[PDB]
């Protein structure tokens, strides 16, 4: 049935550091426009299964 | 101009394009491009335009 439930953080503001645990999940600005919360286009999700 | 089916082709290249003028102009409504960021057209350089 597949184990999707494993995530990873694809979109990042910056590079993180050495010892970073990274849990907060926001929009991704993708472009050049605010994203207000909206997943819709130049907004995606941080995180991909 | 002319009308859609025999639509104007133009080609630019070897210069030193302004496109600051034409995002700030009032006169034009539409400047809607979201592979091409708006704003930074000057930054973006290529050739064969």
């Amino acid at each position: 049935g597949g184990n999707y439930n494993y995530r990873y953080r694809l979109f990042r503001k910056s590079n993180l550091k050495p010892f970073e645990r990274d849990i907060s999940t926001e929009i991704y600005q993708a472009g050049s426009t605010p994203c207000n919360g909206v997943q819709g286009f130049n907004c995606y999700f941080p995180l991909q299964s | 101009f002319a009308s859609v089916y025999a639509w104007n082709r133009k080609r630019i290249s070897n210069c030193v394009a302004d496109y600051s003028v034409l995002y700030n102009s009032a006169s034009f409504s539409t400047f809607k491009c979201y592979g091409v960021s708006p704003t930074k057209l000057n930054d973006l350089c290529f050739t064969n335009v």
